[PDB]
């Protein structure tokens, strides 16, 4: 016990082995693996691109004839399980409708910020990775209809989702596209004090480089917006929030 | 105008709207049926009795159609037709009986001879009611041959597959009389006619040979041990194959050569190669029976003269009882050699060769697979062979799992076939001349013209009709003496097999698809009806079934786990696999390491690289450590990245909060992707907890040996919507390694794994290049072994990666990492 336990630290740290020798300390290795250990500090992203790029180069050469151009387009490679076109579309959700086939239809077939917003799991907050709130939104039931305007068209595409409101039925989310990456689900809340709706702006960044999780929450401000929101609703004064508690 | 007319047993009922015009004859037949039907039982488990609805009105159709003589035209014929266009529309949507018989199996609690009991029913109500099979049928399967989506090819089972085979003649003529009871009685005739027609037939038919008689009455049926012999045995099997293509040419509603000309090509294994070519020149219903008397006429022959060159002798009751007292065959004239290569055999058969005289050596009769070999000869030589295989093997109750790969002792199997005749050996050779003289005495010659389909030679797999000499004396050859080379004739590229012969499952059908796994090919067992529980090939049902469950194809590796490349919005080519379809980054990863990868500052670096590596928990002893480490982690990588956590299952310490952390991370929410468990395989209560309750991604696991990838499958098969890597390693891997081979193992499981969707196969271990790696991402690694490509979905690399920039490996380490040389895959077991 005294000779083997805790034997594998020492290599990492040889400034508290007896002489600063390697020959006294126990390194594992695999010896086939060895063969291709040459190169000393080759740095880590150098390796793993430099193995990736080996493959993409044979794999184009064999299987495309050297062209690039060849190769399928994606908004964003990620987030597809290994499990497995209408511009105008309407869908009624009633409480017996599927939740996966649900949101296959609000998502389109295309892969765009729709298909990740209506697919995406998870969001991130952050670092943090918190359950994806516009799959939770859309969860289907009674009374709600899900208008898509420009679905055909990514970009300009808006899905409009409808509720009934007092026996009338108004709009309650206005999911579309601010400047290229960002996306607005603007929460409205009808029931106010003026007749005139409050808009709610959830902004999310849209990142295809992440293929995981392309879907971020914007953070900075975010207190502030809900709290303009909540100075519209509540507070009958020009919103501020430069005022001391004290 | 129908009144209502209702037939019970017990529970279950059905009704028929019969028109009050022929109502009073239905309920006479009625009352007539429900005292011919037995009381209710529970459960419903005794014979002759319905268990469905089906079951009843076919058991009604089968009694009615029972008292309706076809020349005369009775009162009992209008009610017939009423009641069977009623079971049609109200049970057969469309759909052949085969498929619904098959889904009565699979839903209900019917049993296979009641299943059996309501097919005979329905073909004898459909032949009395006087409505054939005339219409084409709609079948998914040659509905896409048509169309040219497929290709089909019709295999032909030989001797030795079943001992108990005259069940198979028996089921068929029982199920089908109506349809093929016209070819069995000219077969039997025929057979009859050729015994007094032979000058010494009657010697050797002792029991004689009338075969009509055994099957109308079972009592009278010979012992097995007759049966087997080859005079009676091979013309009868040939009789089976030819009532099985009958069967299917009659259900599809095809013409004899309508059949073969759907068929891309037609072979046979031993004497099912005779039936091919009788089934090759066939054309119409009226000129089918001068093809059947021709393979009838050389089946006989072959073995009528197989048999007085060579017949079976009385053998020693020691060896008789040596055999058996070992879990081995009773000694017959073919041996099957299972799980060793054709060199190896041939070494041992030329060692047995060496002792003993010419006239008593053994040779290879069949190469049947890769590592499937049948060597033939005197059963005393060849029980002298099997004492030689009885030293080499271990015990099947033997562990080697420890010992190193190609020290371990190799195990295989080695058991007698039931057949009376050593086919494809010297010892019937002089029968050779005797069946040409025979043959061409009944003028019982094939011309390549009257062959329309290609037919494969079993010895060199070229095509029959090519033969610019006697077609008649080149099969002779190829049956009696020289060997089968199987996977050369198999050779042909066809989407679809159809397997005739005998053996059901346990016959020709299941050997060629073991032995063409992978490639696409679909097998079809086209002589019994029944369920395969891995649906890996298909039964009677797949040829008459006309919705999509027909035209099943099997997955072929190569073109479904084809590596792709894909491009981001950005223009970075990703390699499209199924595990970096799910992770969206590259398709390799750094696998958990101690030390190696316990520094957060390597972990965040390569996250940040652009590639998947694992926080190693084997350098972390408490929650609070692993927490600071994890924290550490998190605010180096970039917003929206994920890093895998590499918790050794052996270490229950390590697991009892290293479990319960990750579960607080991933219920607050941190960017822990995976899990993966290192050294071990969890049970299926405590893998079902980790993915149930830790809210991952996906799991990794890294299985050991055989025992553990199975355990893995189990594990996947148990929660199939939710990913799962399998991390192989072989024993050549750095760090903790097992004993196994990198390769033999997937080559004994990738079929098992592929089968199951959300396995994303990772290779690792020995790996630092892409050059190394190259063969099994493309799948080529498998063809050096004689198998199809095997792609593999990712590659981990663990030593490689260990002289970076970013490891905190000491730099005279690294210095002393780079320094060892290193050994190729065959060295490394030193
Ligand atoms: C220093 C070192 C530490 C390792 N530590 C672990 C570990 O803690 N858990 C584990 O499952 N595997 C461990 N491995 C095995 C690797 O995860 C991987 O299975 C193996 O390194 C791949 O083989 P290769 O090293 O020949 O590439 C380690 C390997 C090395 C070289």
């Amino acid at each position: 016990i005294f000779f083997k336990k805790d034997s594998l630290w020492q290599s990492e740290h040889l400034e508290a082995v007896v002489d600063q020798d390697v020959q006294r300390t126990c390194i594992l290795h695999g010896p086939v693996a060895a063969q291709f250990t040459k190169v000393i500090d080759e740095p880590i992203k150098s390796i793993m691109d430099g193995i990736h790029d080996g493959h993409i180069k044979k794999l184009l050469h064999q299987y495309y004839g050297d062209d690039e151009s060849k190769i399928p387009a994606v908004e964003y490679f990620g987030g597809e399980s290994p499990v497995d076109s209408e511009d105008s579309a309407v869908f009624k959700a009633t409480s017996s409708t599927d939740e996966e086939s649900w949101f296959k239809a609000l998502a389109g077939s295309e892969i765009n910020w729709r298909h990740a917003s209506f697919l995406c799991s998870f969001i991130t907050q952050d670092k943090m990775f918190v359950s994806n709130p516009i799959r939770k939104v859309f969860k289907p039931s009674q009374g709600m209809v899900v208008e898509i305007s420009n679905g055909n068209t990514s970009s300009k595409t808006v899905v409009t989702l409808s509720e009934p409101v007092q026996g009338e039925l108004k709009p309650t989310v206005i999911l579309k596209l601010l400047k290229e990456n960002i996306i607005q689900m603007e929460m409205i809340e009808n029931r106010t004090m003026d007749g005139k709706p409050v808009s709610l702006p959830l902004l999310y960044n849209f990142n295809p480089d992440n293929g995981f999780a392309p879907i971020s929450e914007v953070m900075e401000d975010r207190n502030q917006r809900i709290k303009e929101m909540y100075w519209k609703l509540w507070i009958d004064e020009p919103f501020n929030l430069d005022f001391d508690p004290r | 105008s129908t009144r209502p007319l209702t037939l019970s047993h017990g529970s279950l009922e059905h009704v028929l709207l019969v028109p009050t015009a022929s109502f009073f004859i239905a309920s006479q037949l009625q009352e007539q049926f429900n005292k011919i039907l037995p009381e209710p039982t529970e459960g419903f488990a005794a014979d002759d009795e319905p268990t469905t609805p089906a079951e009843l009105v076919g058991k009604f159709l089968g009694y009615v159609s029972s008292l309706v003589e076809p020349s005369k035209v009775g009162q009992f014929d209008q009610v017939l037709n009423l009641c069977l266009t009623e079971f049609e529309n109200c049970y057969l949507e469309g759909n052949d009986i085969h498929a619904l018989a098959a889904k009565l199996l699979q839903e209900n609690d019917t049993t296979l001879v009641k299943t059996k009991e309501l097919i005979k029913n329905y073909i004898t109500a459909r032949i009395m009611a006087k409505r054939p099979f005339d219409k084409k049928s709609n079948s998914a399967l040659f509905r896409a041959v048509g169309e040219g989506n497929a290709q089909l090819v019709a295999i032909f089972g030989g001797q030795g597959n079943t001992d108990d085979y005259f069940e198979e003649l028996r089921d068929l003529y029982q199920t089908y009389h109506v349809l093929v009871g016209d070819l069995i009685k000219f077969s039997a005739e025929t057979l009859s006619e050729l015994i007094r027609t032979t000058l010494d037939a009657e010697k050797v038919f002792t029991q004689g040979l009338n075969i009509l008689e055994w099957l109308e009455n079972p009592s009278n049926t010979p012992d097995k041990d007759y049966l087997l012999s080859i005079p009676i045995s091979c013309p009868l099997i040939g009789v089976i194959q030819l009532a099985h293509y009958v069967v299917t040419a009659k259900l599809l509603g095809f013409t004899p050569g309508e059949l073969r000309s759907y068929l891309k090509g037609a072979t046979g294994h031993s004497q099912g190669l005779v039936t091919a070519v009788a089934i090759a020149e066939t054309d119409s219903w009226e000129s089918f029976f001068v093809s059947v008397r021709k393979a009838i006429t050389v089946l006989f022959f072959i073995g009528v003269r197989c048999y007085e060159a060579y017949p079976n002798t009385s053998l020693p009751p020691s060896i008789l009882e040596d055999s058996l007292e070992n879990n081995e065959g009773v000694p017959s004239p073919m041996l099957s050699i299972s799980n060793l290569t054709q060199e190896q055999v041939q070494d041992y058969v030329n060692k047995t060769n060496s002792h003993l005289p010419a006239g008593k050596q053994v040779e290879i009769s069949l190469v049947n697979g890769a590592k499937n070999l049948v060597v033939s000869g005197p059963p005393q030589s060849l029980y002298g062979l099997n004492l030689t295989l009885r030293k080499a093997k271990a015990p099947s109750g033997l562990d080697q799992s420890r010992i190193p790969f190609s020290e371990r002792k190799l195990k295989f199997s080695n058991r007698f076939l039931p057949v009376a005749s050593p086919f494809h050996s010297h010892l019937l050779v002089p029968a050779s001349d005797l069946i040409n003289k025979d043959l061409v005495k009944n003028n019982v010659s094939f011309n390549a013209k009257d062959i329309q389909i290609p037919v494969y030679d079993t010895f060199d797999g070229s095509d029959l009709r090519v033969l610019s000499g006697s077609i008649s004396e080149r099969i002779v050859d190829c049956i009696i003496r020289l060997p089968v080379k199987w996977e050369t004739t198999t050779q042909f590229k066809a989407t679809h097999i159809l397997d005739f012969g005998p053996g059901g499952a346990s016959g020709l059908g299941v050997l060629t698809h073991r032995n063409k796994d992978g490639t696409g090919v679909r097998v079809i067992v086209a002589g019994t009806l029944d369920i395969n529980p891995d649906d890996d090939y298909g039964f009677k049902q797949e040829i008459f079934d006309v919705t999509s469950n027909g035209l099943k194809k099997n997955p072929n590796w190569l073109e479904e786990y084809h590596p792709k490349l894909i491009k981001n919005k950005s223009g970075k080519i990703f390699v499209e696999t199924k595990f970096s379809k799910l992770i969206g980054r590259p398709p390799l990863l750094v696998p958990g390491m101690t030390p190696c990868t316990v520094s957060p500052d390597f972990v965040a670096a390569t996250t940040n690289a652009g590639y998947t590596i694992e926080l190693a928990g084997g350098g972390y002893f408490s929650a609070a450590g692993m927490t600071a480490a994890i924290d550490s982690v998190v605010s180096q990588i970039e917003k929206g990245s994920t890093f895998g956590i590499n918790l050794i299952y052996v270490n229950p310490f390590m697991l009892q909060w290293g479990i319960p952390l990750i579960k607080e991370l991933r219920s607050k929410g941190y960017p822990i992707q995976f899990l993966t468990i290192g050294a071990g395989v969890p049970s299926l209560e405590v893998a079902s907890e980790y993915i149930e309750t830790l809210g991952l991604k996906y799991l990794g696991l890294k299985p050991g040996s055989i025992d553990a990838i199975s355990q893995v499958i189990n594990i996947a098969k148990a929660h199939p919507n939710f990913p799962i890597a399998l991390q192989w390693t072989g024993g050549r891997g750095g760090g903790h390694h097992s004993f196994e081979d990198a390769h033999t193992p997937m080559l004994q499981m990738y079929s098992k794994i592929r089968r199951h969707p959300n396995i994303m196969l990772i290779f690792g271990s020995g790996f630092g290049s892409a050059d190394d790696t190259y063969p099994y991402l493309t799948g080529e690694w498998s063809t050096k072994f004689d198998y199809p490509p095997m792609p593999f979905d990712g590659f981990l690399f663990g030593s490689r990666v260990m002289i970076a920039k970013e490891v905190k490996t000491s730099p005279d380490a690294k210095k002393c990492i780079a320094a060892c040389t290193g050994v190729p895959d065959d060295k490394w077991e030193q």
